[PDB]
C-alpha cells in the first residue's frame, strides 16, 4: 500500500549504489552546504590551549542517484542508513578530541527529497584547539576558530560554502559563557593548498571578550588592598620597629 | 522442537519488514510514550555548570508491523532484537557526554505485545547541561533541566507523550540520591515545540528542583568570617600603650581575611558576578579593615 | 599468485574456536617479551606503567602447508581467522593494545605448523609496594599473564631460554627508581575453574633518592 | 489535589467583540491545560490541548495562552455559534476542571 | 472517532447501576479511559481513570471506594459500576478517550442517571 | 580422531541455534550462578563516592541446546563464541563506568559441558558507586554494594542465585586496601519490583 | 550514468585481489616512499617526557595489481577501500598512546593511479615518548624523535623512504606550533636498520629540536629568587639594636626562599638529579641563610 510502496522505493534506491564513489565521481564536483546550530560552548580552557562547542552540525548535498518520483513526500530514515550512503568525509583541522553523541542512538541525521537532495546532520562535541595571545591576560580579546575541511576530495571533486552564507550558523547570540562574551562572529570560505591537491575550507571563527568581575574581585581587589594595607606602616611612629617590620612583611609575603 | 515455534514466529516478524521506516511514515503520526524512572540522581558539577543522572529510559509505541499469534502473550526478547526493528531516536537535548551502558550485555529491554505494541526500555547515565544563576550563592535554588526529543523526526512524523500523568511519569527511587551539596525537592515535567533549521521538533522537559545545602559553606566561611570578625573586634578593649600588639592584630585578621576569600572563592565556577558569599565576605573585610584604621586613628 | 592459494587452503574447514589437539594434549606456548619501557611507578595507585611487544609461538598442525617456501610473514589481517590463545595479564587494571597506524600485530606460520604470534601492548599494571622504609626501599613487583579459559589441562605455557629481553634502560621513564634486574617464574594456581599455568615476570627496582633528597631531606 | 480557579463564571456579551477567559491553578500545571466548549443538552467538545494548541476542526479565531500556573482563551469577533459554557480542565495530575463559565447574549 | 455510551434511565435510593461506552474507530488498549460526571448547570467532576493495556485504575478520593471501573476488549466496551447511590448522584455521566497531550478530545453522548 | 569429533559436535551444536530466546523460552525460568574473584579494590573515592574493583565474573546455566554425548570433556571455546550464544543480560545498578579487559584478546570465558551446562566467565573493572555517610570521618565504617540484576528477563523468565552461597565470592580476605580494610562481607538474594515487572537481584 | 564503468572498474581490480599479501611478494621488495606534514607541533608535557604532534602522514608505494584504465587517470577514492586492499602496517617505535581521527569519517584518503601507484594518507595524533636529559633545566635544549617503521615486515620485504628531498619531507606549518614553554628550531630527519629479535626492520626517525623559553621561570623563580637575596641582604643596613626586627626580617626571607622553592620544584617532574633551577635555588638559599646566621653572629 503506502508502505511497501516506501520500501520499495528506498531498496530501489539502495541497489545498485556504490558507496565509493561520490556523486558525478567522473564530473563536475558536487556542492555541500553546511549548516551548524551550536548548542553550547562548553569550556574555554587557557591551560589546555582549546575550547569545547556542542553543535548541530548539518551538510546538504545532492546525489542524483538518491532521486525517486514514485511517493510525493521527503523521507526522513532511521539513522542506520547514513552506513549504506555516500556522505562526505569532512572533517575539522584543529580539534583534539571529538564525537557524535550516541545517545540514545547515533545522533544523526539523515533526509532524502525527491529531486535527489540529501541533508545530513550530526549533533558533535569536539574540543577545538586554538592558540590565544595571552599578552594582555586578562583584559584581552582572543578570535580562535572551526575549520571545516574535505579530507579526500580536492576542490575539484567537491565544493564547500554556508548554507545561506550569513544565517548558516545560528545560536551564538543565545550562548552564555562564565567567564567570556562573544562579541561577534564571521563566516569564511577559502581553498587550502597541500602536497597533495587544493581542499575547499570553511571557518568559523568567534571573537570572545573575556569579562572582569571575575578577576576584579579574585585578584585585582586583593593585591589592591594588600597594596593599601602596606601603607599603614607610616602612620605608625617610627619609634616601634618590630611592628613595621611584622606589617611590611606580611604584606611582601601575601 | 520446542523454540522451533518461537523462531518461526520471530523469523515471520521479521519477514518483510524495513527498519528504516517508523510505523506510518506516510499514513499517520507515530506515537511515542516516554517513561523516566530515575535510579540516582547522580553529583551536580558546580564549576561545569551540569549535573549527572542515572536513569531507566522508557518508550512505548505501537507498529503494526510487528504483530504476531502465539503461545504468548509478550515477547519478552533480547537487546539485539531491538537493533533490528524501528526504534525511535531519542536524543538529550542538553546533554554532555551520555553514555548507554552494555555491561555485561546491552542494557536494552524489549518487549512485544501481541497486538503490536512495543516496550523499549534503556538503562543509561546522561550527563546534562544546568545553566545556573548563582546570585544567592550559597542559598540558590535551582531547576536543572533534561530535555529530550527526537532527532530528525519533526512533529508530522514522531511526537511523544508520557505514559501516565505527567506528574508520575518522572520518578526518582528512594535510595536514589547522589547528592552531597543539594537537596531533591520535586521534580516537574513539561512539553513544548522547538523549532530549529530542520523543523519542529516535540521537546519532553523535565526539571528538578535543587535547593543548596548552607551547612557546608557555614562551617568553611561563614564561622571562619564571623570569628574573624570578632577577633578583629577584640583589640577595641586593650589600652594602647601596646601599639605593636594591635599592629600584629591588624595585620594579622586582614590576612587570614585575605587567605579566607582567595580560599572560599575556589568553591563555585569562574562566573563574573558578585555572590551572597562574596558580599558577605566583602563586608566581613570591611569590618576588618574599619577596625585596623579605627586603630590607626585612636 | 601462489600464497594466495597456500592461505586459502589453509582456511578451507578451518575452525578458530577450537585450539589444536582439542582432546588429544595441551597446546605448548613459548613466550618472550622485550620491554621497550618501564613507565612511571606511582605508588598513589600501587600501579605502574609498562610497553613491551608480547611474542607467543605455539604449534597448529592444522596450518600446515606443503610449498617451496618455508614461512608466510602476514599482517593482523589474518589474525583474528585463526586460532589465537586468550592470554591475559592478571595484574593489570588497564591495558591496550597498539591500532597506529594499523594494528600493531604479526604472524608468522612456517613449513611444519609453527605459528608465531607477536604484538605490541601497553600495560598498566599494578604491584602492592609496601612503603616500609621509603624512601630508601627496594621493591620487586610482578607482571603476570596466563590463558583465561583454558586450563592447565589445555595450554601450557613455557618460557623460552632468551625470555625476557630489556631495551636501553637509559629511554625509560624510570624517574625515581632504577631498574636492576628480572626474574622469569612459572606457577599453577587454583581458580574456581580450574588450574591455571601462569607466567610471571617479576622487575627488580630500588629507588634512588636523588628526588626525595632535594625534595624533602 | 490540583483545583482549577475559572473566572468569571458567567458573562453577558455581544457579537463580534473581543473576550477573553482566565484559569487559575493551585499547583504546577505546565501547559498541560485543556479548554472544553459544552452546549446546552450536549457532551463537551475539545477546543484547546496542551495551552495553546488548536483541535483539528476548530476555527482559527479560538486562541490559547499559557503559563506555568495562569492560562487564558481569547476569541477575536465571535459568532452567534459561540455561545456555550467553556470549563478549564487540567491535566499534569490527575485531571480536574474549573466551575464554568456561562456566555450568554 | 465515535464512543456509544448506555441510555438515560432511574434508579432507586441504595440500588447499584453499570454504565457502559462502547467505543468505535479505534482500539481502547492504546488510550486511556475517563470517566467525567456532571451536575445540572455545574462544573465536570473527575470519576475515575483505567488503563485498559495494564487494568490498573485510579479514581478520585471524594469517589473512591464508590465507584468501579472496569473493561471488555472482545466487546470494545468500558463500565462503570456505580454502587450505594445517594440523592445527590443524579448527574450526567460522560465517557471520555484521552489523546492529544492528555486533553480528553473524544466523548460519549452521556447517560443521565436519576435516583428516585 | 577427536578434532573432527569436536568440530563436527560444534558446528550441530550451533547449527539452528536462535539467539534471541533463552534456555527454555516458554517453560520455566532459567537459573543462573555468580561466582566473584575479586582480584582488586583500586581505588575508593570519598570526593567521587565511587570505589573501583576488578573482578573475575562467571555465570553459570543451562542450555538444553548445548547438550552433546559423544565426547566426555568439558569444552572451553574460544571467546569469540560467546557472540553466537544466548548469555544473561546482567548488568549491575550502581555502576558508574564499566569495561572487560581487551589484551590480549576480549578477555571472557565460555565453556561447554556435556549436560548442557555452560560456563561464562568475564574480567571486569567495574567503578560502582556508593554513597558514604561521612558524619563520623574519619572514624567511620561504610558498606557499599555491587548489586548484580537481570535486565530485560523478569523473575518468571531468569533466576539468580550465588554459586556455593556462601563461597561464591572469593579473594575478598586478601584485599590488601591502602586506607581501609575489609570486616565482613555478604551476599543477599532477592527480588526487586520495577513498573515493568519483578526483576531478580544478587 | 557515468558511475556504472567506475563501479565496474573497481569491481575488476578488486576480483581476486588477496590484501594479506604485499605487492610484489615473490620479485621484488616493497618500497614505501613516506611524507609527513605537521598541521600543529602539540604542546610538550615535560612532566611526562611525551609530547604531542597533529600530522598528515602520507605514505605511497606500488601495486601491480591496481593498475586500470578508465577515463579518469586518478580516482581519488573514499576511506573505505582502503581497508580492502594492502595498506603498510607503520608504527611508531616511539609511539605512546596515538590516535587516529574519525570526525566526521575516517580522515583517511585513498588515491590510485592508472599506472598502479597508491598515495595513502592519514590524520592522526601521535602522542610520542621524548627522553629528557633535564641537567640544564631550564636552560636546557632537546631532540624529541618520532621513530616509525614497519611492524611485521623485515629489511627484505618492506623498505621505507621519504618521498621528497630528506631536509624537505617532514614540513610544519607556519602556524601549526601549540607550544607555550618550548620553541621548535627545525626538524633533522634519518633512516636506519634495527635489529630485533625476529629480524632487521628499516626504521625512520624524524627529530624536531626545541629549545625551552626561560620568560616563565625568570618571573616564577629567578626574579623571586634574586628579589628575595636582596630582602634578605637589606637586613645589614639596620641597626644593631633592634634586634626582633631583623629576626623576624631574616626568618620571613627564609620562609619566603621555602615556599618559593617547595612552588618552584612541583613543575618540573620528579627527577633524580640536580638541575640549574636547583642549582640556583640551593645558592640563594645558601646566601639567605648565611645571611640570617651572620645576623646572628653579629
Ligand atoms: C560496548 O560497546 C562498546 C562500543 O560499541 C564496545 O567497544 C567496542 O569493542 C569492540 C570489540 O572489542 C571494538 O570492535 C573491535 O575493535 C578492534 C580495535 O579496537 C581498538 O580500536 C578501536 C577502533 O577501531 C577502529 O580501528 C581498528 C584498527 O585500525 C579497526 O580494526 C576497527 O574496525 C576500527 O576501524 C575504523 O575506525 C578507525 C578510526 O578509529 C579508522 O581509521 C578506520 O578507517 C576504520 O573506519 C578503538 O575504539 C578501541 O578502543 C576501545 O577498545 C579497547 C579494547 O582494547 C579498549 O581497551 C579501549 O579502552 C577502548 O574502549 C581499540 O583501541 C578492531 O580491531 C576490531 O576489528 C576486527 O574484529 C571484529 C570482531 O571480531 C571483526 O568483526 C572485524 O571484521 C575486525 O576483524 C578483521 O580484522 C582483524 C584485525 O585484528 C582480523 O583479526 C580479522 O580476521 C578481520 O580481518 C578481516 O577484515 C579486515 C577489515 O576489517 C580485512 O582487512 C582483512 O583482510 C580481513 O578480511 C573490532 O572492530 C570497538 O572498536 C569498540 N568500540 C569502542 C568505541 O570502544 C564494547 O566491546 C561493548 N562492551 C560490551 C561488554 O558489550
Ligand atoms: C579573527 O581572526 C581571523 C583570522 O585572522 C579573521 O578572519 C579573516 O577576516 C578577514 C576580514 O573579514 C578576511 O579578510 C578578507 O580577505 C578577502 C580576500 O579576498 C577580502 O575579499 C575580504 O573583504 C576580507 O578583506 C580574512 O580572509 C579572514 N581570514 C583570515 C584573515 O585568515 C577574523 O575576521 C578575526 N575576527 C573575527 C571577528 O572572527
Ligand atoms: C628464564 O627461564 C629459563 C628456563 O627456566 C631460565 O633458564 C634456566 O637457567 C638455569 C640456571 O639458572 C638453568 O639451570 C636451566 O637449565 C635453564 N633452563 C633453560 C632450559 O633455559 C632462565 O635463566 C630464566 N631467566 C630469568 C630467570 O630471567
Ligand atoms: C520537503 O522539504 C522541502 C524543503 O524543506 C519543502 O519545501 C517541501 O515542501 C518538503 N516536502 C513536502 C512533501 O512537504
Ligand atoms: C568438567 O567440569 C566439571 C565441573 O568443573 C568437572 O566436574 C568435570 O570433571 C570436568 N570434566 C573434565 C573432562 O575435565
Ligand atoms: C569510525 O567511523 C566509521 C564510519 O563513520 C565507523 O564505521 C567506525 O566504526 C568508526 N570507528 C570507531 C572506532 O568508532
Amino acid at each position: 500500500s503506502n508502505m511497501s510502496l516506501v520500501k520499495e522505493t528506498v531498496d530501489r534506491l539502495l541497489k545498485g549504489y556504490d558507496i565509493r564513489l561520490r556523486p558525478d565521481f567522473g564530473g563536475p564536483p558536487v556542492a555541500v552546504g553546511m549548516n551548524i546550530d551550536i548548542a553550547s560552548i562548553d569550556m574555554v580552557s587557557e591551560v589546555n590551549m582549546d575550547y569545547t562547542l556542542t553543535m548541530y552540525f548539518q551538510q546538504a548535498w545532492r546525489d542524483k542517484r538518491l532521486s525517486y518520483n514514485v511517493i510525493p513526500l521527503n523521507l526522513t530514515l532511521d539513522n542506520r542508513v547514513a552506513d549504506q550512503l555516500w556522505v562526505p568525509d569532512t572533517y575539522f583541522l584543529n580539534d583534539k578530541k571529538s564525537f557524535v553523541h550516541g545517545v540514545t542512538v547515533k545522533n544523526r541525521m539523515i533526509r532524502l527529497h525527491p529531486d535527489g537532495t540529501v541533508l545530513y546532520g550530526l549533533r558533535i562535541t569536539t574540543t577545538a584547539a586554538c592558540m590565544m595571545d595571552l599578552r594582555r591576560y586578562p583584559l584581552d580579546e582572543q578570535n580562535c576558530t572551526l575549520e571545516i575541511e574535505s579530507y579526500g576530495y580536492t576542490t575539484d571533486d567537491i565544493e564547500f560554502y554556508w548554507r545561506g552564507d550569513d544565517n548558516a550558523v545560528t545560536g551564538v547570540t543565545k550562548i552564555e559563557l562564565p567567564q567570556f562574551s562573544i562579541v561577534d562572529y564571521k563566516l569564511i570560505t577559502k581553498k587550502v593548498v597541500f602536497s597533495t591537491g587544493s581542499y575547499p575550507r570553511l571557518s568559523l571563527s568567534f571573537k570572545l571578550k573575556r569579562n572582569i568581575g571575575y578577576f576584579i574581585l579574585q585578584t585585582y581587589m586583593p593585591s589592591i588592598l594588600i597594596t593599601i594595607l602596606s601603607w599603614v606602616s607610616f602612620w605608625i611612629n617610627y619609634d616601634a620597629s618590630a611592628a613595621r617590620v611584622a606589617l611590611g612583611i606580611t604584606t611582601v609575603l601575601t | 522442537d520446542n523454540t522451533t515455534v518461537f523462531t518461526r514466529i520471530l523469523d515471520r516478524l521479521l519477514d518483510g519488514y524495513d527498519n528504516r521506516l517508523r510505523p506510518g511514515l506516510g499514513e499517520r503520526v507515530t506515537e511515542v510514550k516516554t517513561d523516566i524512572f530515575v535510579t540516582s540522581f547522580g553529583p551536580v558539577s558546580d564549576h561545569d555548570m551540569e549535573y549527572t543522572i542515572d536513569v531507566f529510559f522508557r518508550q512505548s509505541w505501537k507498529d503494526e508491523r510487528l504483530k504476531f499469534k502465539g503461545p504468548m502473550t509478550v515477547l519478552r526478547l533480547n537487546n539485539l532484537m531491538a537493533s533490528k526493528i524501528w526504534t525511535p531516536d531519542t536524543f538529550f537535548h542538553n546533554g554532555k557526554k551520555s553514555v548507554a551502558h552494555n555491561m555485561t550485555m546491552p542494557n536494552k529491554l524489549l518487549r512485544i505485545t501481541e497486538d503490536g505494541t512495543l516496550l523499549y526500555t534503556m538503562r543509561l547515565t546522561v550527563r546534562a547541561e544546568c545553566p545556573m544563576h548563582l546570585e544567592d550563592f550559597p542559598m540558590d535554588a535551582h531547576a536543572c533541566p533534561l530535555k529530550f526529543g527526537s532527532y530528525a523526526y519533526t512533529r508530522a512524523e514522531v511526537v511523544y507523550e508520557w505514559t501516565r500523568e505527567p506528574a508520575r511519569s518522572v520518578v526518582v527511587a528512594e535510595d536514589g540520591s547522589r547528592l552531597n551539596q543539594y537537596d531533591l525537592l520535586g521534580q516537574t515535567v513539561d512539553s513544548g515545540i522547538v523549532q530549529s533549521s530542520t523543523g519542529e521538533y516535540v521537546v519532553m522537559t523535565t526539571h528538578f528542583h535543587l535547593k543548596r545545602k548552607i551547612g557546608y559553606f557555614v562551617i568553611q566561611t561563614y564561622l571562619p568570617c564571623i570569628m574573624t570578625v570578632i577577633l578583629s573586634q577584640v583589640s577595641f578593649w586593650l589600652n594602647r600603650e601596646s601599639v605593636p600588639a594591635r599592629t600584629v592584630f591588624g595585620v594579622t585578621t586582614v590576612l587570614t581575611m585575605t587567605t579566607l576569600s582567595i580560599s572560599a572563592r575556589n568553591s563555585l565556577p569562574k562566573v563574573a558576578y558578585a555572590t551572597a558569599m562574596d558580599w558577605f565576605i566583602a563586608v566581613c573585610y570591611a569590618f576588618v579593615f574599619s577596625a585596623l584604621i579605627e586603630f590607626a586613628t585612636v | 599468485g601462489d600464497v594466495t592459494v597456500i592461505l586459502n587452503n589453509l582456511l578451507e574447514g578451518y575452525d578458530n574456536k577450537l585450539r589444536p589437539d582439542i582432546g588429544v594434549k595441551p597446546t605448548l606456548i613459548h613466550t618472550d617479551m622485550y620491554v621497550n619501557s618501564i613507565g612511571p611507578v606511582n605508588a598513589i595507585n600501587m600501579e605502574y606503567t609498562i610497553d613491551i611487544f608480547f611474542a607467543q609461538t605455539w604449534y597448529d598442525r592444522r596450518l600446515k602447508f606443503n610449498s617451496t617456501i618455508k614461512v608466510l610473514r602476514l599482517n593482523s589481517n589474518m589474525v583474528g581467522k585463526i586460532w589465537i590463545p586468550d592470554t591475559f595479564f592478571r595484574n593489570s587494571k588497564k591495558a591496550d593494545a597498539h591500532w597506529i597506524t594499523t594494528p600493531n600485530r604479526m604472524l608468522r606460520i612456517w613449513n611444519d605448523g609453527r605459528v608465531l604470534y607477536t604484538l605490541r601492548l601497553t600495560i598498566d599494571a599494578e604491584c602492592q609496594l609496601q612503603l616500609h622504609n621509603f624512601p630508601m626501599d627496594e621493591h620487586s613487583c610482578p607482571l603476570e599473564f596466563s590463558s583465561y579459559g583454558y586450563p592447565r589441562e589445555e595450554i601450557v605455557y613455557q618460557w623460552k631460554r632468551s625470555s625476557v629481553e630489556v631495551g636501553d634502560t637509559r629511554s625509560w621513564r624510570l624517574y625515581q627508581f632504577s631498574f636492576v634486574g628480572l626474574r622469569n617464574t612459572t606457577e599453577v594456581v587454583k581458580t574456581t575453574s580450574g588450574d591455571y599455568v601462569v607466567m610471571s615476570v617479576y622487575f627488580d627496582l630500588s629507588r634512588r633518592m636523588g628526588y626525595f633528597t632535594i625534595q624533602t631531606y | 489535589n490540583i483545583v482549577m480557579t475559572q473566572s468569571p463564571k458567567s458573562m453577558s456579551m455581544s457579537v463580534g467583540e473581543r473576550v477573553t477567559l482566565s484559569c487559575k491553578a493551585s499547583e504546577y500545571v505546565g501547559t498541560y491545560v485543556s479548554w472544553y466548549q459544552q452546549k446546552p443538552e450536549q457532551s463537551p467538545k475539545l477546543l484547546i490541548y496542551g495551552a495553546s494548541n488548536r483541535y483539528t476542526g476548530v476555527p482559527d479565531r479560538f486562541t490559547g495562552s499559557g503559563s506555568a500556573t495562569d492560562f487564558t482563551l481569547t476569541i477575536g469577533s465571535v459568532q452567534a455559534e459561540d455561545l456555550a459554557d467553556y470549563h478549564c480542565g487540567q491535566s499534569y495530575s490527575y485531571p480536574t476542571f474549573g466551575a464554568g463559565t456561562k456566555l450568554e447574549l | 472517532v465515535q464512543l456509544q455510551q448506555s441510555g438515560a434511565e432511574l434508579v432507586k435510593p441504595g440500588a447499584s447501576v453499570k454504565l457502559s461506552c462502547t467505543a468505535s474507530g479505534f482500539n481502547i488498549k492504546d488510550t486511556y479511559m475517563y470517566w467525567v460526571k456532571q451536575r445540572p448547570e455545574q462544573g465536570l467532576e473527575w470519576i475515575g481513570r483505567i488503563d485498559p493495556a495494564n487494568g490498573d485504575t485510579k479514581y478520585d478520593p471524594k469517589f473512591q471506594g464508590k465507584a468501579t471501573i472496569t473493561t471488555d476488549t472482545f466487546s470494545n466496551t468500558a463500565y462503570l459500576q456505580l454502587s450505594s447511590l445517594t440523592s445527590e448522584d443524579t448527574a450526567v455521566y460522560y465517557c471520555a478517550r484521552k489523546g492529544l497531550r492528555w486533553a480528553m478530545d473524544y466523548w460519549g453522548q452521556g447517560t443521565s442517571v436519576t435516583v428516585s
